[PDB]
C-alpha cells in the first residue's frame, strides 16, 4: 500500500476539511458516508501494511537461508 | 460519484489552520445543529453517554418528555406513562421486554412498544377520563383473564381447543406496547411447518389474532370502570350490571391484523349480536367470490401481477386442477354472497365478545375452504388434468361445486357449506346414470383433516380412481 | 485516523493541529509501512514465491544428485 495510502491519506484529509465548513454553515450526510467508506477501506491498509511488513521481514530471512545454502552449496 | 468532485474540489482547495482558525471566529463571531448531530448518533460508537443519547434521539422521534437522571437510570416522562429502565402510577412491570431490548440492540423496537403504550393511552379524554376508559379497559382486562380461567375451569384441554373451539381464545398477555390478543384460527394446512407442537411456548406471530385495547370515539358507552364480573357461574360467566360506570365516550374494539372478507349476513349476525352496528356507514357490497381471491392471493405477496382472470390453477404433485367459483350465479334471489371486509369489531361489555368469535370462526373456516382453490400455482396450458370444476354458490356459508365427471361425462355436484368453528357437512349430488365416488364422511374428514379444496379435489378423484 | 476527526469535531462543539500532527505522525508511519508493500508488486510477489520455492527445491535436487550417485566401483 504505497500509492493506496496517499490516496486514501489525500481523500480522507480534503473530506475532514471538507466536514468543517458544513458544520460551519449549519450554525449532510453524502459526504459523510465516503468517510465511513474510506475509514473501514484504510483500515484494510495498515493491516495490509504490516501484511507487507511480515511478508518483507519473511522473505529476508528466506533469503538469508538460501544465502546460507548457497554458501553451502559454494 | 460525489467522491470525483469530492477529490477535485479539496485539490483546488489545497492550492489548513486558517479553516479551523475561521470556524473559531465564526462561532465566537437549532433544529439543523441536532439533526447533523442525530445523523451522527448512528455514527456513534456504543458507550454510557452514546446509548443515553440514542435513547434521546429515539424519544426525539417519539417525541417524549426527554430527562436524563444518572449514566445508567433514565426516567420517561409523559402524559400517561412512567417508568423508570436500567403515570397515575409507577411503573406497572419492569418487564423482560423492556429490559432485554434496551441490554441488547433492540432501541428500534424499544420506540415502537413506547408508541403501544401512546397507543394505549391515545385517548382524546381530559386524563381523567383516559383513565377511567382505561380503568374500564382494565375491568375489561380483568374480565379476560377469567373467561380463559372460566373455559379452563370450563375443561383442562389443549391450547387448540381454546383457540379453535373453547370460549374468547389464547390470551397473549398485555406487556407494555404489546395487547392482550386471542387467537381463534389456523388451519392444519397452516399449522404444520416442514408438523409443529402446540406446546404453550408459542409465537406471538404464529398465526392471526384478536387484539383488543380501547380507542376513544365520539360515540359516547357506558363502560364499567369496576369489573363488570363479581359474580360466576360454575363453567359459564356471569356478567353483573354496569355502574361503577360512567358514561365514558369510548367503546371496546377487536383488532385483526387483516381485514376478514365477511358475509353480508354476518353483518348483520354482529349487528345483532353486539347491539352496536357493525357499519355506522354503507360500502358498496361486492360479491363474496372476488373479495377471497384477493384474500387469498396476496398471503405470499409478488410485485409481479399474476391475473388469473377467473380461472384458476393448481400445480399439485399429482392431479391438475381447474377452477370456476362461479361469482354472481343464476340464483333464484338474482344475487350472489355478497360481503365487505373487516377488521373493527365493536362490543360495549365483555359479555359479547365470545360468541362474535364463534360467528367469526364460523366465517373464518368459509374463508380458508374457498381460498383453497385460490392459489398462485401457476401451470400453463396442460392438455391432460386441468380438470373443469365449477363452484357454485348456494347460501350464506355454503356452496357447490358441480363438475364434469371424470368416469361418465356427467356432473357431481358437491354441496358444501360452513357450520360451525370448523364443522362442515359435506354432500354429493351426481349424474344419474354414475357410480359410486366417496362418502362425505370422508370429505368431511379431509376437509376436518385439512379443510381445503383441491386436496379433496384430488382426494375425491382419488377416492374415485380407487371405485 | 477517524478519531482524530471525532476529537477534532468534540473540540469545536465543546469550545485541531494537534490531529492534525498526528495525522502526519500517521502519514509518516505509513511512510514507513511502504518499504513493505508495491516496492515489488503483491502480485509478483506471489509468483517470486514460488521461484523463491524452486530455488530452494532445485538446490535440494542438485544437492541429493551429488550425494546419491555411487560413483565408485
Amino acid at each position: 500500500t504505497r500509492e493506496r495510502l496517499l490516496s486514501a491519506l489525500e481523500d480522507l484529509e480534503v473530506l475532514s476539511r471538507e466536514l468543517i465548513e458544513m458544520l460551519a454553515i449549519s450554525r449532510e450526510n453524502q459526504v459523510l458516508e465516503l468517510l465511513i467508506h474510506r475509514d473501514g477501506e484504510f483500515q484494510e491498509l495498515m493491516k495490509l501494511a504490516l501484511n507487507q511488513g511480515k511478508i518483507h521481514h519473511e522473505m529476508q530471512v528466506l533469503e538469508k537461508e538460501v544465502e546460507k545454502r548457497d554458501s553451502d552449496i559454494q | 460519484l460525489s467522491k470525483m468532485s469530492s477529490l477535485l474540489e479539496r485539490l483546488h482547495a489545497k492550492f489548513w489552520s486558517e479553516t479551523i482558525k475561521l470556524v473559531r471566529q465564526v462561532m465566537e463571531k437549532q433544529h439543523l445543529v441536532s439533526c447533523l448531530e442525530t445523523l451522527q448518533k448512528a455514527l456513534k460508537v456504543t458507550s454510557l453517554p452514546a446509548m443515553t443519547d440514542r435513547l434521546e434521539s429515539i424519544a426525539r422521534q417519539n417525541g417524549l418528555g426527554s430527562h436524563l437522571s444518572a449514566s445508567g437510570t433514565e426516567c420517561y416522562i409523559t402524559s400517561d406513562m412512567f417508568y423508570v429502565e436500567v403515570h397515575h402510577g409507577e411503573n406497572p412491570v419492569s418487564c423482560p421486554e423492556l429490559v432485554q431490548q434496551l441490554r441488547e440492540k433492540n432501541f428500534d423496537e424499544f420506540s415502537k412498544h413506547l408508541k403501544g403504550l401512546v397507543n394505549l393511552y391515545n385517548l382524546p379524554g381530559d386524563n381523567k377520563l383516559k383513565t377511567k376508559m382505561y380503568l374500564a379497559l382494565q375491568s375489561l382486562e380483568q374480565d379476560l383473564s377469567k373467561m380463559a380461567i372460566m373455559y379452563w375451569k370450563a375443561t383442562n384441554a389443549g391450547p387448540l381447543d381454546k383457540i379453535l373451539h373453547g370460549s374468547v381464545g389464547y390470551l397473549t398477555p398485555r406487556s407494555g406496547g404489546h395487547l392482550m390478543n386471542l387467537k381463534y384460527y389456523v388451519s392444519p394446512s397452516d399449522l404444520l411447518d416442514d408438523i409443529i407442537l402446540h406446546e404453550n411456548n408459542v409465537s406471538r406471530s404464529l398465526g392471526m389474532n384478536a387484539s383488543v385495547t380501547i380507542e376513544g370515539t365520539s360515540a359516547v358507552y357506558k363502560l364499567p370502570i369496576a369489573p363488570l364480573i363479581m359474580g360466576s357461574h360454575p363453567v359459564d360467566n356471569k356478567w353483573t350490571p354496569s355502574f361503577n360506570s360512567v358514561d365514558l365516550p369510548a367503546c371496546f374494539f377487536l383488532k385483526f391484523p387483516q381485514p376478514i372478507p365477511v358475509s353480508r349476513a354476518f353483518v348483520q349476525k354482529l349487528q345483532n349480536c353486539t347491539g352496536i352496528p357493525l357499519f355506522e356507514t354503507q360500502p358498496t357490497y361486492a360479491p363474496l367470490y372476488e373479495l377471497i381471491t384477493q384474500f387469498e392471493l396476496s398471503k405470499d405477496p409478488d410485485p409481479i401481477p399474476l391475473n388469473h382472470n377467473m380461472r384458476f390453477y393448481a400445480a399439485l404433485p399429482g392431479q391438475q386442477h381447474c377452477y370456476f367459483l362461479n361469482k354472481d350465479a343464476p340464483l333464484p334471489d338474482g344475487r350472489s354472497l355478497q360481503g365487505t371486509l373487516v377488521s373493527k369489531i365493536t362490543f360495549q361489555h365483555p359479555g359479547r365478545v365470545p360468541l362474535i368469535l364463534n360467528l367469526i370462526r364460523h366465517q373464518v373456516a368459509y374463508n380458508t375452504l374457498i381460498g383453497s382453490c385460490v392459489k398462485r400455482t401457476i401451470l400453463k396450458e396442460d392438455s391432460p388434468g386441468l380438470l373443469q370444476f365449477e363452484v357454485c354458490p348456494l347460501s350464506e356459508s355454503r356452496f357447490s361445486v358441480s363438475f364434469q365427471h371424470p368416469v361418465n361425462d356427467s356432473l357431481v355436484c358437491v354441496v358444501m357449506d360452513v357450520q360451525d368453528s370448523t364443522h362442515v357437512s359435506c354432500k354429493l349430488y351426481k349424474g344419474l346414470s354414475d357410480a359410486l365416488i366417496c362418502t362425505d364422511d370422508f370429505i368431511a374428514k379431509v376437509v376436518q383433516r385439512c379443510m381445503s379444496i383441491p386436496v379433496t379435489m384430488r382426494a375425491i378423484r382419488r377416492k374415485a380412481e380407487t371405485i | 485516523f477517524l478519531p482524530l476527526v471525532h476529537n477534532i469535531i468534540k473540540c469545536m462543539d465543546k469550545d485541531q493541529d494537534l490531529n492534525a500532527l498526528k495525522s502526519k505522525f500517521q502519514e509518516m508511519r505509513k511512510l514507513i509501512s511502504t518499504m513493505p508493500g508495491i516496492h515489488l508488486s503483491p502480485e509478483q510477489q506471489q509468483q517470486q514465491l514460488q521461484s523463491l520455492r524452486e530455488q530452494v527445491r532445485t538446490k535440494n535436487e542438485l544437492l541429493q544428485k551429488y550425494k546419491s550417485l555411487c560413483m565408485f566401483e
